[PDB]
RNA sequence: AGGGUGAAAAGAACCCCCAUCGGGGAGUGAAAUAGAACAUGAAACCGUAAGCUCUCAAGCAGUGGGAGGGGGACCAGACCCUGACCGCGUGCCUGUUGAAGAAUGAGCCGGCGACUCAUAGGCAGUGGCUUGGUUAAGGGAACCCACCGGAGCCGUAGCGA
RNA sequence: GGCCAGUGAGACGAUGGGGGAUAAGCUUCAUCGUCGAGAGGGAAACAGCCCGGAUCACCAGCUAAGGCCCCUAAAUGACCG
RNA sequence: CGGUAGGGGAGCGUUCCGUGUUAGGGAGAAACGCGUGCGUGAGCCGCGUUGGACGAAGCGGAAGCGAGAAUGUCGGCUUGA
RNA sequence: UCGGAGAGAGGCUCGGUGAAAUAGACAUGUCUGUGAAGAUGCGGACUACCUGCACCUGGACAGAAAGACCCUAUGAAGCUU
RNA sequence: UCGCCCAUUAAAGCGGUACGUGAGCUGGGUUCAGAACGUCGUGAGACAGUUCGGUCCAUAUCCGGUGUGGGCGUUAGAGC
């Protein structure tokens, strides 16, 4: 034969999984309405 | 306090013999009656058991001297075998290189033990379990209570 | 002024030895083989901790997707989060999952109310 | 509480995160309260019930036992041996104040 | 030839426990020829 | 290569096993869990006893989770021993571009076992003096040491063979 | 500029070339990435590819790369081929 | 605030000396073995058993001063059995 | 060819005495894949109660001797002109 | 090894397995020292040039195999 064969680093070049399909490359985060500020945590007022 | 009189520690010491050949024998004896032992001794195809023999019936001897309690009740409770003080012979091989060859000993100990010295106190508790006759604040259940101490 | 060395070796390598004092075999009594082994505890122990909070998270994760799916057919844990988000509602995996274990009642209450 | 949830019902302790600015012995109450529940529990629409706020009560501000952390990498003679023992809380939970909103249960 | 490494602990325990049995097995045999010699035998 | 019973040999009369050795009572002694193999008595290694636990398992032996069982003469949501079953986890060192390596080294356990000292040169930190500083040998009811010894050395002028 | 080090065997990948048979996990230079000296996640396992740079704790949360039948977290999701 | 070679800073212990023929100690020291104290760590600190007389601090000083690797070396004891 | 039978000395069993080289730790399967390119230990499968004794040597890059070949060292030593 | 040849025969297949297998065997070949021939070398010596002579270890720990037991398991225990 003549077809020299992919190995070491160089499978790894190949054989990566990877997206590449314009959809699936954007999406990102999903947004929302933020929230309405909320109350502190643990107020004291004692001893 | 469990027992500390149902025993006597004879230990017949420095015997010349291995201390695996010795743990054939004497593990067979570990929990047997004295009389089964020595008629067990004397028939049995070893080297080993002479020694052995001599120290139970030294033993048992010396039970019916010193604490004198009958030799009919006795039995042999803990028998152990441990590692003596190793001699080295170095003998010669062939072409000139030299291997050394060891004379083993041994440390035999037996403790021998009555059945019947604490039984005025275990057969007394033939009485069934929800009882606590509490006489002495707790007092004598001191006798190889055996089967549980839950006394919390 | 000549220096024995006595005391200070073996009063730190029975603290090593304390450690692998529950290790099965050679690895419990062996001074440099256990001096070998409990390192690599250590280092399992620290690499573990980390593991153990995403692997708990994980496992609530399926335990509210199992719970979940016996309401309505078509209905599945990621649209439940979002669910959630959508009405704005900070309850944590660890609560949710935990509730749908000791009072499937509860979980049965928010389901209810989210769809609307 | 310290971006951690608890379930928390009355007559009963938790540990927490060390409070910073808490006594010994002080109360307090918790307004981040997500849900409540009884016969006829209670979630919320949004976050926090309304006007709910938990009672509790500091107790001890004790650090944890300790957990080893240990830098290791195989075979450049570099072994790193450093504990840590997180500053915690106890804190005792008193009682929940009533809810007076949004009743679901069915 | 030669062993690659050593057997150590427990291996070594299970090895001698069997011999120290062939022990126990004449033990129960002597045992037996006492009662034989015990009456009769003609 | 091979030291250490005790203050004192007081080194075990007598009795039992018994041909010896050795052993158990007795006796001596503060102690004989100091008996001549004798003082403190670590580890490896060898057992004996108790708590739990393996015979459809696959495993650098741990680790996170923890079923069921057991506690410690001290009433704990606390703590310890075991550990059904799950997930993770390629012994250490040297030395390499790269080592789980089937590269090297160690059977295990305990000891011994390696950047030191003298004198000089540079530099830094610290101190003393700055009327410049400092003494060397040598002398001291020795050695240190008050107190002397200014002989020399360093700084105070360069340029040029 | 003072005092005082190690290094001077490198490796692979992208590109520009040389040598080779535009063979080599080949060799030699030039520019850059990673390893070397870098854990974690994706790649079944897999130094060198992709994501991302581990001060430490939490039985909180959002996401990158990559994925959503079961082993094994997430759609046995949708509509058109 | 990842880190090999490598450099810099801050410490812990070891025996011995000054303080000290200190207090502490045959109502139990050194040691030896265990701790549901402490510290970032080297290590520290209290315990009652075994042990049978030595000897902490603190402030300072000096080294035969810290071991797992040397086909190291001496002694003990395994494995093969 | 083409083996067969028998005698001794072993081997085997019982009693007595009792070594050795070796040994990081060993809870030490097969297949194919992976990786310092030839794995009991890494991935996926397959197979497999626990434990002796007798026999057999394919593997543990089995043991033995810091390769005696090859090359290096501004190493050593013999011999020649 | 390969090869050629004789007598056959249905046929005298070609390869992998560390050019399978030396802790299974052999030691004829090839890598030690002796000695010789041709040759190269002023010489010591040299030459996949040739010739004669020349010490092949091992008691199986583990995996793996061929046999053969023992334990336990199979839910009360057994013999068929």
């Amino acid at each position: 034969s003549s077809r020299p064969q992919k190995k070491g680093t160089a499978h790894h070049m190949k054989t990566r999984p990877k997206k590449t399909a314009r959809w699936d490359i954007k999406r990102g985060p999903a947004v929302y309405p933020p929230l309405p500020p909320l109350p502190a945590e643990w107020t004291i007022v004692s001893s | 306090e469990p027992g500390k009189c149902d025993e006597i520690t004879t230990r017949g010491y420095s015997i010349s013999m291995s201390v695996d050949k010795a743990r054939r024998v004497i593990d067979q004896i570990r929990g047997r009656s004295y009389a089964e032992t020595l008629m067990i001794l004397e028939l049995m195809p070893y080297r080993a058991c002479y020694p052995i023999f001599k120290l139970i019936y030294s033993a048992a001897a010396n039970a019916s001297h010193n604490k004198q309690f009958n030799k009919a009740n006795l039995i042999i409770s803990k028998a152990e075998v441990n590692k003596g003080i190793t001699l080295k012979k170095v003998k010669p091989r062939a072409r000139g290189r030299s291997y050394m060859i060891k004379r083993p000993t041994c440390h035999i100990t037996i403790v021998l033990r009555d059945i019947t010295h604490f039984d005025s106190y275990d057969k007394f508790l033939e009485s069934l379990t929800p009882k606590k006759l509490i006489a002495l604040l707790g007092l004598m259940s001191t006798g190889r209570r055996r089967e549980l101490l839950c006394g919390r | 002024t000549r220096v024995k060395r006595g005391y200070i070796a073996r009063r730190r390598r029975k603290k090593i030895r304390f450690f692998a004092s529950s290790f099965r075999g050679a690895h419990s009594r062996l001074t440099r083989t256990i001096a070998q082994q409990k390192i690599r505890a250590l280092v399992s122990a620290h690499r573990d901790r980390d593991r153990q909070k995403r692997d708990f998270r994980r496992l609530w994760i399926t335990r509210i997707n199992a719970a979940i799916r016996e309401r309505g057919v078509y209905y599945n844990y990621s649209k439940f989060i979002h669910d959630l988000y959508k009405r704005q509602l900070l309850l944590n995996r660890k609560i949710l999952a935990q509730i749908a274990i000791l009072n499937p009642n509860c979980i049965y209450m928010i389901y209810n109310e989210i769809i609307k | 509480i310290g971006s951690r949830q608890y379930i928390v019902i009355p007559g009963r302790w938790i540990y927490t995160q060390r409070l910073k600015g808490a006594t010994v012995n002080d109360k307090i109450v918790l307004n981040k309260v997500l849900l409540v529940g009884t016969k006829a529990s209670t979630y919320i629409g949004t976050p926090i019930v309304t006007n709910a706020a938990v009672h509790a009560v500091v107790e001890e501000q004790l650090l944890d036992d300790k957990v080893i952390v240990f830098k290791y990498k195989k075979k450049k003679n570099y072994r790193r041996n450093i504990g840590h023992r997180q500053p915690i809380t106890r804190i005792k939970i008193t009682g929940i104040t009533g809810y007076e909103d949004y009743p679901a249960s069915t | 030839a030669v062993p690659k490494k050593r057997t150590s602990i427990y291996k070594k325990r299970i090895r001698k426990n069997i011999w120290k049995k062939k022990g126990y097995w004449a033990a129960l045999k002597a045992f037996s020829l006492a009662k034989s010699l015990s009456t009769g035998n003609s």
